[PDB]
Parts: structure tokens; sequence; C-alpha cells
């Protein structure tokens, strides 16, 4: 039958906090090429009054959302093509 | 016409997540597995059969946009959203590793008749990469007829003799451009019919050997367009240029471009699928809404003729 | 084996596993240009995100431009933090 491969050496070794911040980091610089700060700050809002604030739950928790709604919004506007 | 018929069967969520986030999916070479790539760059390959995850892997920093697998099931391309390397390739056999990246290539694809060719693409430049050694093996690009095409992807005819780019058609052993079709869209930039005779841009449908235009299609437009293994029927979900992505697929007649059904699954569709041997179809299907906090992202997977 | 930039956490972060146990990118240089998105992320800053104000803001369409404008009285459509939130937009930089 097939068989799937097995995972690579050292997958899932990075830490959260460190994983967390530089994907932060890069997506918030990259996305600011791509969208008005209005919608950034959109999707910033809502997962912290959301999941921080009304559902108290860490801050880390409500920017891991957040990394997830920035990578679906880029995948959207990548997909339908790019100017630049 | 039993492709007027589609029965949800089963339905794929990411199973460590409050949230799914699939964007992308393929079956395996031998349809054992559907690999469904995530919107943060990972691949997830489950048992089709018994719809768990058998695998997870990590590929890019970004939303995995494409998926293929090599008909011998040894090498696996994949394509990410915006972080380099943009593109890659995969080994399949015993250990999964990278064998090469294309860094500033945003889609790949493997040569059609033997895939022993990656063809890239980065904008309007087309890179045709060997396998083994992952030299580029040729640049086509001609500045003078670009149509600049927003979703560029270029791909090799069935037989390997020739390039699509751009809207561009490429004669790949002089390694010249041999026709430039006329542009009708800013976005498609088109696709060879698997019967080598026609070219499909967008709504045009050109034929190969007089380049005389054949059928203009409006239902087209702006669709992701998919063949079924045989060549009989082309797929089609809309990607417009609230969410771009069409809440519904239509299904076409490969040989006269004749509608056959159109069908609501009253979800955005990111991507979809379908295996060769034509039983199933893969639907990623996205919570629409105006409210940016619902994005969860799933698989359902369809059987086609079944009501 | 595994590439390191491209290498994700395996534990992920849960809902039920996240409890707090009690920033990202910058606003526009000028006020003017700010809609009530941008408002609210100002708003947060200074101690102001009671879920109902924040509500209001986005009904109401205040952008930044308008945010100078008000007084009490709006902020009432606690007495105590309308004299704050008034002497907040009052001394902050833009
Ligand atoms: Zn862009």
């Amino acid at each position: 039958a097939e068989r799937a491969p097995e995972a690579p050496e050292g997958a899932g070794e990075v830490g959260l906090e460190q994983w967390l911040e530089t994907s932060l980091e890069r997506i918030n610089r990259e996305a600011r090429l791509h969208f008005h700060p209005e919608f950034l700050f959109r999707l910033w809002n809502t997962c912290v009054e959301h999941w921080h604030d009304r559902h108290q739950r860490s801050l880390d928790y409500a920017k891991y959302r957040y990394l997830l709604l920035m990578h679906k919004a880029m995948y959207t506007h990548m997909q339908q093509g790019c100017p630049c | 016409l039993i492709f007027s018929r589609f029965r949800p069967i089963s339905v794929f969520r990411e199973a460590n997540e409050d949230e799914s986030g699939f964007t992308c999916c393929a079956f395996s070479a031998r349809e054992r597995f559907l690999m469904l790539g995530t919107c943060t760059g990972q691949l997830k390959l489950y048992n089709v059969f018994s719809g768990q995850e058998e695998a997870s892997y990590n590929c890019h920093n970004s939303a995995i946009t494409h998926l293929e697998p090599s008909r011998d099931g040894s090498l696996l391309l994949t394509s990410a959203t915006w972080s380099q390397p943009l593109s890659a390739l995969w080994g399949m056999k015993s250990v999964f590793d990278m064998k090469h990246s294309f860094t500033e290539d945003h889609y790949v694809e493997f040569s059609k008749h033997s895939q022993d060719r990656v063809i890239g693409t980065k904008g309007d430049i087309a890179h045709i990469y060997d396998i083994q050694t992952g030299n580029k093996l040729l640049t086509l690009f001609n500045p003078d007829l670009a149509n600049n095409y927003k979703r560029n992807c270029a791909t090799f005819n069935p037989t390997d003799d020739l390039v699509l780019n751009d809207g561009v058609l490429w004669d790949v052993r002089s390694a010249q451009a041999i026709h430039k079709f006329d542009k009708f869209n800013m976005n498609i930039s088109g696709v060879f019919h698997p019967n080598g005779l026609e070219v499909i841009i967008n709504t045009e449908i050109w034929d190969l050997r007089t380049f005389h235009l054949l059928h203009t299609v409006p239902a087209l437009d702006q669709c992701r367009v998919v063949f079924n293994h045989t060549g009989t029927v082309m797929y089609g979900a809309m990607l417009q240029a609230k969410s771009p992505f069409g809440s519904s697929f239509r299904t076409f007649n490969a040989t006269d471009y004749k509608p056959i059904a159109t069908i609501d699954v009253k979800r955005n569709i990111f991507d979809l699928c379908t295996d060769t041997k034509d039983c199933y179809l893969a639907v990623i299907e996205n919570q629409g809404s105006m409210d940016a906090l619902n994005m969860d992202t799933v698989c359902r997977l369809y059987e086609v003729g079944r009501q | 084996m595994q590439q390191a930039d491209s290498d994700q956490p395996s534990k992920r972060p849960r809902f039920d596993d996240s409890p707090r146990t009690p920033p990202g990118v910058e606003l526009h240089p000028d006020y003017k240009t700010w809609g009530p998105e941008q408002v609210c992320f100002f708003l947060r800053r200074g101690g102001f995100g009671e879920p109902a104000l924040l509500k209001n803001i986005r009904e109401n369409k205040i952008t930044g431009a308008l945010l100078p404008c008000l007084d009490e009285s709006h902020f009432e459509n606690s007495l105590g933090e309308r004299k704050k939130l008034l002497s907040y937009i009052q001394r902050s930089g833009q």
C-alpha cells in the first residue's frame, strides 16, 4: 500500500513565543504593502476585543488567531492577482 | 451527463486547531491520501477512507496555494503565498525532505508527458528547471509579446513540445515565441486542453493548428479550470477581480464547451480537485461572513454521480 | 532534517488551554485619516475599550477627523470615565 513519509528530524522544535513573534513581524510588514491600515486594524481589533477581552484568553492566543486571519487574507489577495 | 449530481459524504477538519485553515487540496499519487495545504504553510495528509490525519509536514511560512504530486509518488511540488522560498520540490519516498527550492517562483508544475522537468513562474517570466539537478534549463521571456496577466501560470502542453506563458505560445526546442494570443482579460493567462488541440484562455478557446478562435464561453470568466482525468469534463470555480471566491462551481463538456451543471455548496470555494477514477471531488469550503472572525475552512468530500 | 525557517510549533494554541493570567502595527501619522477601526485601537490604548463604547464608535461611524469634536453628553449617548476620556483625547498626540 501507499505509505506516508516520516516527518523530518527536528520538526515541531521551535517555541511558540519565538515562532509567533517572528511570524507576526513578517506578515505585518508584508501585509502593509497590500492593505490599507483600516483593514489591518479590523483584524487586529476583532481578535483582541473578542478573544482577549470578552473571552478572556491570553494575548498570545489572540495574536495567534490574528495570525491565522492575516494569512488567509494574504492568501485571498495573492490568489486574486497582485498588481506588484 | 452524470456530472450533474454530487453528494457530500465526508468532511475533513484540521484536528489540532479551533479553526481549520485548509487553502489547498490534491489527491496523492496513488489516491490513498488527500493532501491538504494550510494557511500557515503546513501540509497535512488525510486517509481518504478512514478520514484521519496520517501525517503533518511544515513546508512554508505562508498559505499553501498549490500541490502537485508526481505520478510516481516520488516527488511533490508545493507553492506558498508570499514567503520565500515561494515554491519547492519535496521527496516522498522514505523521509519528507526538500530536494530544491524555487525562491521567487510563485507557481510551479511538472512537465506533463515525462515528468522530468519543473516549469516555474515569476511574474511574466517562465523558468524551466531540471528535476535531478535543480538547474535552470531555460528562461522564457519576450518583453514585446507580454500580456502582463496578473494571475500568470506558465504551463507545458501535453507532449512537452510547447509552453504557454503569459498568453504567449513558446516552442520549447527552439526556445522562441511562435504566437501571442491577443489579450481580452487582465488575469487569466490560460491553459492547454488535454487533447493537445486547443488552448483555453479565459473565455476564449483557440485552435492550436490555425490560431482561429473556436468558442467564446462567458461562464468561464475568471474561473480556475480543472479537467477530469480523461479530459471529458472541466470543472470551473470563479475567483473575482465580502469574499471574492465563488460560492459554486460549474461543470462543462470539454469537447463542445456546453454547460452540464451549476452546483452551489453554500460556502466559498477556495480550491477543488478530483481523482483519476472520477469517483470523488474534494472541495475546500470556507465560511463566508461580513464577520472577519469566522474563517473556518474545511475540506468536504463529494461522491460524483450520486444525488 | 527539518528546515528551521519553515518550522512551526507542534503544540497549537487552543482556546480552552489559553486563559489570561491577570501593539502589532502602528496608526497613521495624522488622526484625520483614521477610520472607526483605527479610532477603536486608539481608544483601547487609553483604557477606554469598554465594549459598548466601541460598538457606538462603529455604528455611528465615528472617524478620527470627528474625534476631536466630542463632549461628555455624546459619550453618555459613568460621568467620571467620560471626564477621563475627554481628557485622554485632549492631551494626545494627533
Ligand atoms: Zn498586492
